[PDB]
């Protein structure tokens, strides 16, 4: 797996692969 | 949180999973 | 035929721009 | 009913994505 | 809506959502 | 079944790389 | 005829995207 | 223009719409 | 109908995250 | 057989993408 | 064609257009 | 290689093709 950096929509895009059958929560609040 | 952890520093596979329900 | 998995790749990308500052949950 | 259903089998505007945020 | 920053293809990608039924013009010339 | 909306998401992304410096108009 | 038509219902090379720029 | 406005500074919803015809 | 070209756009994007450091070949 | 086949006509987990790297 | 910069997944995404009927090899090793 | 060439400096069409088989 890609062990560097993952910003913008690609951070959200990766959460769709990693979870997949589970779904993901994305909370950026500081 | 999510952004603090993976966009600022090095992230991982089995813990961006942590964010799965 | 309209695909569950592939279509959802754009839905999560769009919700990133639409919600933005507030956040969002996803469950397929 | 549901974002999955309502945005894959017909197109969605920016106001119905606002129905599904947080 | 996301009130920060929007560069590269994501700037063009957002113009497909925001407009949608209208289309968009993209002119970068300095 | 081939979808008007979803396919167009890659068309606008590709035209960003193909045209590049010059620019492009889109109308669906 | 048209990018919509000609690049969704059959695949498109990098030269026919060059037909539709500005 | 488009890039000057939203990539350099903070952009908005109802004016990247400005770029719609 | 499930499209050879469009589906492959997400496959190459996912292989970028899955393989990552090692690399990958693609042939359609 | 093949990533093309096995990840387009049915969905794929992160472990079968690991079958196709380098 | 876009003669500037092309990083992250977009570098891989462009290799899918440019090659297309050929495929592409992506080797990042320093 | 690939990343050294196009992410660090200006890339081109007919040589990111170089990476096609
Ligand atoms: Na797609
Ligand atoms: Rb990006």
């Amino acid at each position: 797996f890609v062990n560097q950096h993952l910003c913008g929509s690609h951070l959200v895009e990766a959460l769709y692969l990693v979870c997949g059958e589970r779904g993901f929560f994305y909370t950026p609040k500081t | 949180g999510i952004v603090e952890q993976c966009c600022t520093s090095i992230c991982s596979l089995y813990q961006l999973e942590n964010y799965c329900n």
